[PDB]
């Protein structure tokens, strides 16, 4: 029995004066399957687009108009901490135990939640960093200056590092502000890719490690958000004309692969998979389920729309949260084994201290003994039993 | 209809003499494992009558005078508590006291060890039910701990301990298993365990006692997990205090070991090297509780330092009750100090700066004892990488330098090469795909040594070796998690030839997945023809054959 | 939440009726009613479930003081108070 | 049986599932199914 | 100058007393292993003086009175022979007679065991060089075998063996190593070895001696490899005669075990079930050289039959000197006879027709003894499949039928299920790709049981049982090597659900690469969304992403 | 870096009266790399096309319109056996230890060289079995009646099966005698293929586990011999017009795959990569080396000729064998570990006996013990060494 859950975050004042919807609640946590319900709530947060991060211990929420991150402990079910950052937050992602923040000044700050260490790159972006994606070896920051920068995670995270951090590559085929960034889960040199959507009605697929633009796609309206399908077969894109499009990498006319055309050739996409009514609004945020068949979109009028890609062209309304739903993040139905647990967080600080790591060490059975075989064996092990009998006699 | 297994059990227990019952214990254990149904039913049928008679014979043999019958009772109790479920657990409160009595009376140590394992299995299985902890584990547990500490307590100063060190290992393993689950009950016994396990933490050649590796690691784990018994949730404070004391002991022992060498090492944490007497043999340790037992001689100092490094490894190998502050900077500084003292090559003894007054025999002994210390440092780094995973990326650059320096110092020791290969696999899997050109160039001798070992084992320069297995496990990582642009073409050709001659399917698959491009940009030919001819019917090779060609 | 008000009131009343018919246990009825009382948005449903819980306690302790049931319910109320101090759900424990 | 499709096996791996309600036979996110609630897609199962 | 490790060896051997040398053996061996250079060079430099002094010390310790000195001598000779090469091999001439003297002296048996291992390694290394053979191995080998056989020789019927059975196991293993290399020299000792190791081939419960499994398998291996010492190239004839005699002994033992039931099995090879008395307990064996030690009792007969089946398995586990004729038809007939006796289900005692002249106790004993016999038969089939590989395809349908029958008879036994899973994996890898619909139908319950075990261990029905591991190793084979067109859809759904909920990465990739067609011929949706979300950066998905390699 | 060897066979009388090559010698074993040298000779045979089988222990050679297979012991250098068959041999192949023989009367025999069984099939073909191919699971027999039949190896090799064997499928789209068959390395039901070559100027690519004809290829002459490249990308085909052609299955326009044409649509190949003079004649046999860069052809005038497909250079004549070269077989440079070695073969005998498999059991370390670790470890293992010290004290 697998239960799928997702965390939603809203921003702004309530659209309608309804006493049923509580005003103070900014973060909800729901169960999508089998029945929709509001599993838990978190108060006092106004979270803009792409400023929510969810991990099994904590929820990170960047605050609208403030340089603040509210951290909520899911284990204790309450707001653990307020964190004040040097600059205003436009976007943030969580990768492992480090929070990556793209700011309004153009800076990138990486904050280690276990060590309380903050690394602030120089402002290589002359405008606000709009979107940030991350893989365990790379950080991609797309900003409003029509530039996408690729940074090395290991180069950013060095002890006693004094050199000013410089990105490996700059990807600037776009002619407008970058709206969205998404990455493939792969980490190889030639098989990975990233899809970037900008306000020039264009999505570009790059190979960011080689700095080569693999594909160019043009939409009728400028895209707001995207998501890959989990098996990396397709891209789901919301647009400004309230339409949802799907682009398949390996169709009859493939965008990528051996049968694909030249990368200079630009693919026009004009066939919409779905559309929302003007009273609903364009999909502000989009997410894809663990299976990949269900698709959840949050719209600035407060309703959450579920899209069954195989079954139903039209969306199905789950609930109305009376405020602009800005973030939706799914949670994996399976539990993941991690050798450390971040029970408590460490605030960012600038002081001369020895590098300290604060976590609870999980029991992972790294140490094994021969007596553990007798303990965990149902009954007694054979060779140990004849050894015991012989040493008895 | 009673089960045949239960009928055979009752008949053979009724007929067999107690003196020959241990010989038929393998029969009775397998039969009780087969007896699943009748033991699990809740408390007249013939099955119930035979079950009651079986429990009567178990209790009679357990409380009887015959040690052989007691041994058979321990085996039958272990099988019963493994099979019969909650009824068998709840009907075991005289069995626990009988099992403790077996430990108390002078029965043979095989029976005592099986009683210890059975009691540990009881106390672990009782944790599923909260009430059975209240009736059973909590009252009878201090008596079991008292009996175990009476067995492993040193009786006198002049008199050595009666029980052997593997029996002390068994007791330490059981108490290490139980301090996690019953910390409050183990709280009054923490003083006795720390005094009893003190010699086995870092034994030296000056102790004149051969201590087994299993006893050493179990004593280390028990003294680390004894922090669970700290009152007022002081587990984290005691853990931090003990690990920092261990690092300080490592530094103080490293002073007396490395007194011959002028060190250019400087401490970021602020530790300053104390002056050391030039005369006399190196010495360390104390008779007090907080110091370890004393040692004399450079070799004994080397074993003490190696044991302390393995204790630091056990720190990352054991779990914690509460979040703890890990001194990563202090550990990194300690490993940097222990890796900066370098063994000289042939003719480099004059090149390495040495103390003038120190003995040249002691210099030779230090150059002999350095690779074991480096081996322990690399094992500690491997444990830190395994525990932290992605949180050890900031440490990754320093461990690369330490590993390269250690391996280039001692490329003639197979164990050091094996540990370097394992650590290289861990580091390159962690942060390897974004290494700079200089780091890829300084990892080239490690690549060449690994390929040479693999080719030597394959015969195309032998048989299976641990070094060969470690290098074979490391080999696909050179394709998957290394920048191929930074590699020279000769190194890539060596890797391809090594993979082909070793028939390493994962390495050849990774080589086909990652093509090589030179400075001009010409694609070097793939090794896919060799892979398809050697492993034709493998499904991943089929996907490569159907996708790469198109 | 989704069901009609009259239908959910009839479901709760039917559960209480089954408890009177001794089909279900008092502990089972209380553990299937109390979380809905805590987390239900409907004021009428909360009041009705609270009234049914009070009636269940009165009927259970009418014969003799059911010490096990009283201790378990007091434990549930104490855990509800201890779990979250800032939460307002402790008023139900106070009122009960 | 339907005739041979030359590009079905690879499109089944490299394209999205076109069958309505996929993975319903897995029942990963649903309730456990008894005999009356089980799936009997083919004529052999229906017949038996 | 001399290496520091060699200098430390010489200094510690000079300074240390002989009694505390076993304490310092771990480091001395490490230093000698490091000193591979000077010992390998032929025989004035300081290296030469230290090597000659070290060799003189080794000879003095070997010829010395001190048992601790002899122990250290054995350890250091083992190290020197390991890293010395031809020079140490030719200079080890007094060391052989010294080691045989250590065996003859009343020394501790750990020292005797290490001497035996050193002598075995020394003779194996001598086998390569033919001059070394006739100058060293030919005269000394009768003395070594004579000393070992005098140590393991039974003194009398009333007098038990002085040396323990682990030492007897060491002697058996050493002679097993040496009979292959030297057959003619060990030919005079062939007769006495059989009489010495006769009571450890198939030990029973009537011998009152607990025989270790290592001694059992080493005695079986030695009495099979003794065919190497056959005169006039009679190795094949002796091997065939011995295996046919073993099959006949299995049949005669199975008569006494299966007196309880009337068998419908009719031999296709020629054996006739002779009548057996129905009065008293079954008995067998004798005191002749061609017969195993006697037994009395049904369980003792079952243990004899299991030991004889494992002795048959050792024939396929051991090599042969010359081509030998394997009686596969007789083995199949014997295994069919043993697997046609199905133990009854619950409440089905009248389901199996039996002789009405016996007891219920004997019936219940046979119904418990049968799964062990079937399990030994299954390991025998595993060994036959592993040895023959594609030459056992004619045996495919018979072993499948026996596996199905045994698994359905004993589906509640975890060990029987585990060995059935291992055998199923081997057979399906062999000829499972073309099995008909009837064979798939009779393999369906095993698929369901394996998936149930994997899902039980995964917690979607804790530690991993061997049954769970054996079923998890078999789960990818159900996709790769099974006709998916003959598989019912519910079985495919159960397999895919098991793979996804158990995170079996090979099974999910196999399900993706071997899709299930419906009655329409339309392919089922691929697991791949789950594979990428659980293992995103594994080689399994990196090979499926090969269409983006360019 | 590798040493490749190949075996060549002779049929027919010597064409030249006076030559340095001996007239009697019928089988040669050469080393192609690094330099050409005749490693060994085998004394007398007249081997037709597709009548040679080479293992690591034996060489089996069918005679010319004579029901004898001459068996030569490769590990002894002599002629071991003159094995007689009930019918004359048109073709023979070796799989494992089974010699699969297609006769002149349409029959298939499977001779188990280790047991002595000679399984015979009914004459499902109506003319001579021209060509045979074998997998670990299937056996494909193509005859002169334009018919290819697929047989299952297990039901062919069942011990007590007395029912008359019948083929699973009949691959019959050809209209002339089947010249050659090749089999893809994969044996899965969805990825396997077999490529035929018949006298109807055509080659058909089949899925021999479903019967679907995946591709039809038209050549300007009828194919004589063929070979898949080791990576299964290209089909080298010799034709009647003394020319060598490549059909590249996954090239600029894939014959198989997502971008492929309709299987009914026929692909015509008209570009030869190689040509031979009328003096040399058409190639009577083709084979491709282990690397795949090197290719050898045999010609009826005696020339063994090397083609470099990589550099597209001119073919190089190695030697002249004074008579027609009908069979060329490369031996793998690497050795595969086989637990049983067939030192001697057993002639087929039809008599009542137990199933006896005879071979030499090779040492493959099928058992393990604690003392084997002590022997194989250079020095002593640590924990065993302190165990020995404690046992001493």
């Amino acid at each position: 029995m697998l239960t799928e859950e997702f965390v939603s975050a809203i921003c702004g004042p309530p659209l309608s004066s309804n006493t049923a919807i509580a005003k103070d609640v900014g973060i909800y946590c729901h169960t999508l399957s089998p029945s929709y319900s509001v599993k838990s709530t978190f108060k006092k947060s106004s979270v803009p687009v792409n400023c929510l991060a969810v991990s099994d211990t904590h929820i990170f929420a960047g605050q609208h108009e403030k340089a603040y991150v509210h951290v909520y402990s899911r284990l204790r079910g309450n707001q653990e901490a307020f964190v004040a950052l040097p600059e205003r937050i436009r976007c943030l992602i969580l990768i492992g135990d480090i929070l990556v923040v793209g700011t309004t000044e153009g800076r990138l700050m990486l904050w280690e939640i276990c060590t309380g260490r903050l690394v602030s790159t120089p402002a290589r972006h002359v405008q606000a960093v709009s979107c940030v994606a991350a893989t365990p070896s790379h950080v991609l920051t797309g900003s409003d200056d029509s530039d996408i920068h690729v940074w090395s995670l290991s180069q950013l995270l060095e002890l006693d590092s004094a050199a000013e951090h410089e990105p490996l590559r700059t990807l600037a085929n776009h002619r407008a502000a970058i709206t969205a960034l998404a990455v493939s889960p792969s980490d190889s040199a030639d098989t990975n890719f990233c899809v970037s959507a900008s306000k020039d009605k264009s999505c570009i697929i790059w190979n960011y490690q080689t700095g080569d633009a693999l594909r160019t796609l043009i939409f009728p309206g400028y895209p707001l958000c995207m998501s890959l399908d989990p098996s990396s077969r397709a891209i789901f894109v919301s647009c400004e004309d309230s339409s949802l499009y799907v682009a398949e990498m390996f169709g009859e006319k493939p965008l990528l692969g051996p049968g694909s055309e030249d990368p200079s050739t630009v693919v026009q996409i004009s066939t919409p998979f779905g559309a929302t009514q003007p009273d609903v609004g364009p999909a502000s945020c989009l997410s894809v389920s663990y299976d990949g068949t269900m698709l959840l979109t949050g719209h600035p009028r407060g309703q959450i729309m579920r899209w069954d890609i195989s079954e139903n062209k039209s969306p199905v309304e789950l609930a109305n949260l009376n405020a602009a739903v800005t973030n939706l993040i799914f949670v994996s139905p399976f539990l993941t084994s991690k050798p450390t647990k971040t029970v408590n967080i460490i605030k960012p600080s600038q002081a001369e201290r020895a590098y300290t790591f604060t976590a609870q060490f999980e029991p992972m059975s790294f140490t094994k003994s021969r007596l553990d075989s007798l303990l965990n064996a149902t009954g007694f092990p054979a060779d140990a039993l004849e050894s015991a009998i012989v040493a008895f006699y | 209809t009673a089960p045949p297994d239960l009928r055979v059990v009752c008949h053979r227990l009724a007929s067999t003499p107690v003196d020959s019952l241990p010989r038929l214990c393998p029969l009775l254990i397998n039969h009780v494992l087969r007896c699943g149904g009748p033991l699990s039913e809740p408390q007249t049928s013939e099955t119930a009558m035979l079950v009651h008679k079986f429990r009567t014979h178990i209790t009679s043999l357990l409380t009887g005078k015959s040690p052989a019958g007691r041994f058979t009772a321990v085996c039958l109790i272990k099988a019963v508590i493994d099979v019969g479920g909650w009824e068998s657990l709840r009907s075991a409160e005289p069995w626990i006291r009988g099992l403790i009595g077996v430990l108390q009376k002078p029965d043979p140590l095989s029976s005592k060890e099986l009683s210890i394992v059975t009691l540990t299995k009881l106390y672990i299985l009782l944790q599923d039910y909260q009430t059975l902890i209240r009736e059973m584990a909590t009252p009878t547990l201090p008596g079991y701990a008292t009996a175990c500490l009476q067995l492993i307590k040193p009786p006198a100063s002049g008199r050595p301990l009666k029980v052997p060190l593997n029996f002390v290992d068994t007791v330490a393993w059981s108490l290490s298993k139980l301090v996690v689950l019953y910390s409050t009950t183990m709280r009054p016994f923490s003083g006795q365990i720390k005094s009893a396990l003190r010699p086995y933490i870092a034994p030296t050649s000056s102790d004149n006692v051969v201590v087994p590796q299993s006893l050493k690691e179990n004593s280390r784990n028990l003294l680390i997990l004894l922090t669970y018994t700290a009152p007022k949730n002081g587990s984290s404070d005691e853990w931090v205090k003990a690990i920092r004391a261990t690092i300080l002991d490592c530094h103080t022992t490293a002073d007396q070991v490395f007194r011959a060498v002028r060190e250019s090492w400087e401490s970021t944490t602020g530790y300053h090297i104390q002056p050391v007497n030039a005369t006399g043999e190196p010495s360390g340790g104390g008779d007090s509780v907080d110091e370890l037992p004393p040692w004399s001689g450079l070799q004994a100092g080397a074993e003490r330092l190696t044991g302390l490094l393995e204790y630091l490894t056990a720190y990352f190998n054991n779990p914690t009750r509460a979040p703890v502050n890990v001194p990563l900077g202090e550990l990194l500084d300690l490993t940097t100090r222990l890796t900066l003292v370098i063994p000289p090559s042939l003719g480099a003894e004059d090149s390495i700066e040495t103390n003038p007054a120190i003995g040249r025999d002691e210099k030779a002994e230090l150059w002999s004892a350095l690779p074991d210390i480096h081996h322990a440092v690399l094992r500690l780094h491997c444990a830190i990488i395994r525990r932290l995973e992605a949180n050890a990326i900031p440490l990754a650059t320093d461990i690369i330098d330490q590993m390269v320096r250690v391996s280039t110092a001692s490329k003639q020791l197979p164990s050091v090469r094996e540990t370097a290969y394992i650590l290289a696999k861990e580091i390159l899997l962690l942060a390897g795909s974004t290494l700079p050109k200089l780091t890829v160039d300084i990892l080239i001798p490690l690549i060449q040594s690994s390929c040479h070992d693999i080719l030597t084992a394959a015969g195309h320069a032998s048989t299976a070796s641990p070094v060969s297995q470690a290098a074979s496990a490391l080999l696909p990582t050179f394709f998957t998690h290394l920048p191929q642009k930074h590699l020279p073409p000769d190194i890539r050709g060596l890797l391809d030839r090594t993979a082909i001659l070793s028939h390493n399917q994962s390495a050849m698959l990774a080589s086909c997945l990652h093509p090589y491009r030179d400075s001009r940009g010409r694609y070097y030919p793939s090794i896919l023809p060799f892979l398809v001819r050697r492993f034709p019917r493998d499904e991943s090779v089929e996907v490569l054959r159907s996708n790469l060609v198109k | 939440t989704t069901l009609d008000k009259d239908l959910r009131e009839k479901v709760v009343g039917s559960l209480v009726l089954l408890r009177r018919k001794d089909v279900i246990d008092s502990v089972s009825l209380l553990t299937t009613l109390f979380p809905i009382l805590i987390s239900s948005p409907s004021k009428s449903l909360r009041t009705l479930i609270y009234t049914k819980i009070i009636s269940d306690l009165r009927e259970s302790n009418a014969k003799a003081t059911n010490h096990k049931l009283n201790r378990t319910i007091q434990t549930v109320l104490h855990n509800l108070l201890t779990s979250d101090r800032t939460s307002s759900k402790g008023l139900w424990a106070c009122r009960i | 049986p339907l005739p041979y499709k030359p590009r079905a096996y690879w499109d089944n791996i490299y394209r999205l599932p076109t069958t309505p309600n996929p993975f319903a036979y897995l029942n990963l996110f649903g309730l456990p199914r008894d005999e009356d609630s089980e799936m009997y897609p083919d004529r052999m199962s229906r017949l038996r």
